[PDB]
């Protein structure tokens, strides 16, 4: 009657095999379903295991069901950045007459991209419509750095985002910062973050 | 008590 | 599969509306959920077949009907701010594998006053010469700012065709005024290309932002242009400079 | 002795009508205890036996939701079958389903069933081992394939061997006075002159329960199986059953015949003989 | 498809005793399809409040129903059951015989 997913959060380097856990208090279930959801997006069904069965596989995803122990395990082999999302586990009752599912609150998973050649740098980009305004781009840093919000109001900083240039088998992280404050400059944009000592600051 | 999960032909 | 509409909707407090959900799999079971931060997915109403509907965990303020096998409409007779949320319709057989199929989701924002609605302003920033020499790559950045509610879809277009390779858009917008419950939003996106591609004056880059706002039947009478559903874009051309 | 619980479902398409007709009934042995009629006003599973009225709101709401689901599933089946047999939408067709379980004298699981018919004939049925299916024709092979792929039998077997027998036990207990009873037949014989040298002897068995019974006529110790007129066992309408068997005999030879009545409500079989 | 004609039995719930309240029954079984018309008659006239059991079926999928109404038998009054079904070119009338 209660579905729990612990750990509720997981951080893993690209390439590692991971394990997500699901637990339910009532073993009388008809099936167990795993889904993934990205922020601002919908729910994508991954695997469905009927209570009479033991496991299901789909590509790099494999899940097991131990109805007697009231648990299910979702395995993701050779994890990729794109696997980053919240994984939800749900079960349906064998009896009762409502058919209503019970959902777990999910496990947030982040698979950090592997940056083969880190080259942290902060660049200034000017508006194509007017070199009047600009933004500061912190890019090419590895998985070790976290991007913090500004300490000033009216200063905006996005979180790290990974982009992929497939034809070049290349990937890179980046975060953007901007503001209309006069004291804001790319030199001090990410002062509230812990950045690599050798970060490139072109003048 | 009725069966709960019925499957379509 | 499951088709639910509309994908985006803005309502004034007290207005009524119906979210549609249709399925062509002959599923007997259909249901509606709302999902909110720190609340998880909460069942509103469900139905095991035509002529039957039952209450879920949070039925108050919503009404449903199951006159047909295919449709399960969710109606808000008198919209309230507490109903601002993301709604999901889910259907399945009452047998077989029992697999649940979710609709794509519908985002609804209910506001006391529609003057709080703003379309986004969009700007494209050109790659720096420093990045170009340092990495032989060129990153363009698009900023969509000052919009409300958070109902936008950002896309990149190179020489008239949409592109996805080399693109990363923030998963969620940020609040320009974090302390306010009705803060406007900003969203950023990056498109990275080779230095050679950016340096060609023949290449055209456009950041497009589809905004979902007011409709004809909404009252405005302001001064500022009515913030209707629209597309706002910003562009840039490659350059040898 | 042994007992059973069975549910029967009938769905009939009604071209030109908004919805097909769906009727479900449940029985414990030869006693009906619940019903649902899709055309009826309440739209709920209804009690049809005094001992089932004890069940609370949770039971009724649950049975109602499950039976409405059954109705919906069968509404879809009607269309599906029309497709398998490539039939017109103009004609009315029938689907019937029956499932349930049997328990022995010890009230432990003995057998489980789940049979389905289309237009009066076998369509698909769960085999005794509760692991495989018997498809009646080519069309049913699609259903067989579909049900094997979705592991229907495995999920169903659990209900037949578990839930079904558990609720049957509960019903037998709650309805003891009704279900765990045997009403021995009240018997008698009537005489009716036929021709001028012939007469009809009719042996009657009335007010008995369960319905199972055996009536046989003998002439000077030998069976008259072939020359015996036997009617189907019929309901009296009060929870008991009736049946009769007759033979036409030569006038003046009535005393040579004997009727034998066998029923579990009788300590020993009864023998009746015409008495002037 | 396959259609089976109904078997018909008209009888009383209890032994007939003129002047004593009873129940007149018309049991129709072994038929298919389920659509069937059953009427209880009193001296050729259709009887008012006649109820019937909930539709069910036998092992061979054929249907059965019990139609019944409370009545008071007499020497004069004659009762019967009138049944019509797709398998019947003409409605079949079966007279009640208590003497049997």
């Amino acid at each position: 009657q209660e579905v729990t997913q612990i750990p509720a959060a997981l951080s893993v380097p690209e390439g590692e095999n991971l394990v997500l856990n699901c637990s339910f208090t009532d073993s009388a279930i008809y099936n167990l379903q795993w889904f993934r959801q990205d922020p601002g997006k919908g729910l994508t069904s991954l695997l469905l295991i009927q209570s009479s069965q033991r496991e299901q596989t789909s590509g790099r995803l494999n899940a097991s069901l131990d109805k007697s122990s009231g648990r299910s395990t979702l395995y993701i082999a050779a994890s990729q950045p794109g696997d980053s999302a919240t994984y939800l586990c749900a079960v349906r009752p064998t009896s009762g007459g409502s058919y209503i599912p019970t959902f777990g609150r999910g496990t947030s998973l982040i698979v950090h991209p592997y940056i083969q050649n880190p080259d942290p740098a902060v660049y200034q980009l000017r508006d194509s419509k007017s070199s009047d305004k600009s933004v500061c781009l912190f890019t090419d840093f590895d998985s070790q750095t976290n991007v913090s919000q500004s300490k000033d109001s009216d200063v905006y900083i996005t979180d790290k985002c990974v982009l992929d240039m497939r034809s070049m088998d290349f990937k890179s992280n980046s975060a953007v910062a901007w503001s209309n404050k006069s004291d804001f400059a790319c030199a001090n944009a990410f002062n509230n973050s812990i950045i690599p000592e050798d970060t490139f600051f072109p003048s | 008590s009725l069966l709960m999960w019925i499957t379509q032909v | 599969g499951v088709t639910q509409t509309p994908k985006f909707q803005v309502l004034k407090t007290g207005q009524s509306m119906t979210l549609q959900c249709a399925q062509d799999m002959n599923h007997e079971y259909m249901s509606w959920y709302r999902q909110d931060p720190g609340m998880g997915l909460r069942l509103i109403h469900y139905s095991v077949g035509a002529g039957i509907t039952d209450q879920g965990e949070v039925p108050n303020g919503y009404n449903v009907s199951r006159s047909t096998t295919e449709d399960f409409p969710l109606r808000l007779l008198s919209a309230a701010p507490s109903q601002t949320s993301v709604y999901f319709c889910a259907s399945s057989y009452v047998g077989n594998t029992g697999e649940l199929f979710f609709g794509e989701g519908s985002r609804l924002t209910v506001l006391e006053d529609l003057k709080n609605v703003f379309p986004p302003e969009v700007a494209v920033f050109e790659p720096s010469e420093a990045e170009i020499s340092h990495t032989q790559k060129a990153t363009l950045v698009c900023l969509a700012t000052g919009f409300y509610p958070d109902h936008v879809e950002l896309s990149w277009w190179v020489n008239g065709k949409e592109v996805h390779s080399g693109v990363c858009t923030d998963p969620q917008p940020l609040k320009e005024q974090p302390a306010l419950n009705d803060s406007r939003y900003a969203l950023s996106s990056r498109l990275r290309v080779s230095a050679t591609f950016w340096q060609d004056p023949r290449n055209h880059f456009r950041c497009q932002v589809q905004f979902y706002g007011l409709s004809e039947n909404d009252e405005w009478t302001q001064d500022r242009a009515k913030p209707v559903t629209q597309i706002v874009s910003a562009e840039a051309w490659g350059r040898a400079d | 002795g042994s007992h059973s619980m069975r549910y029967f479902f009938t769905s009939v398409s009604r071209p030109g009508r908004g919805e097909p007709r769906f009727i479900a009934v449940g029985y414990v042995d030869d006693t009906q205890f619940v019903r649902f009629d899709s055309d009826a006003a309440s739209q709920r599973m209804e009690p049809r036996a005094p001992w089932i009225e004890q069940e609370g709101p949770e039971y009724w709401d649950g049975e109602t939701r499950k039976v409405k689901a059954h109705s919906q599933t069968h509404r879809v089946d009607l269309g599906t079958l029309r497709g398998y047999y490539n039939q017109s939408e103009a004609g009315s067709h029938t689907v019937q389903r029956m499932y349930g379980c049997d328990v022995g004298s010890d009230w432990r699981f003995l057998r489980g069933y789940h049979q389905y018919a289309y237009d009066g004939k076998d369509y698909i049925a769960l085999k005794e081992d509760l692991r495989s299916w018997t498809a009646a024709d080519m069309a049913a092979q699609t259903t067989k394939h579909k049900w094997e792929a979705a592991h229907v039998a495995e999920q169903l077997r659990a209900y037949l061997e578990g839930t079904c027998v558990e609720w049957l036990r509960r019903y037998l207990e709650n309805g003891k006075e009704t279900l765990q009873r045997t009403d021995a037949p009240k018997t008698h014989m009537t005489h009716h002159a036929v021709s001028d040298h012939e007469a009809t002897l009719r042996c009657w068995a009335l007010s008995f329960y369960p319905a199972e019974i055996t009536l046989t006529w003998q002439r000077d110790g030998e069976d008259q199986t072939q020359d015996t007129e036997l009617v189907e066992t019929r309901p009296a309408g009060d929870g008991t059953f009736q049946k009769w068997a007759a033979v036409v005999v030569p006038s003046g030879q009535e005393q040579r015949y004997t009727c034998h009545v066998q029923h579990e409500g009788l300590p020993k079989p009864l023998t009746l003989r015409w008495e002037p | 498809m396959i259609q089976r004609t109904p078997k018909i039995q008209v009888y009383s719930r209890h032994p007939a005793e003129n002047g004593k309240s009873n129940f007149l029954n018309c049991y129709v079984s072994g038929f298919h399809p389920s659509d069937i018309e059953v009427d209880l008659l009193k001296n050729g006239e259709r009887i008012e409040k006649v109820e019937h059991s909930d539709l069910s079926f036998s092992k061979d999928w054929s249907f059965y129903l019990l139609y019944y109404t409370e009545f008071t038998p007499t020497e004069k009054d004659e009762y019967a059951c009138r049944v019509n079904h797709v398998t019947l070119s003409q409605p079949k009338i079966v007279k009640w015989d208590r003497d049997m």
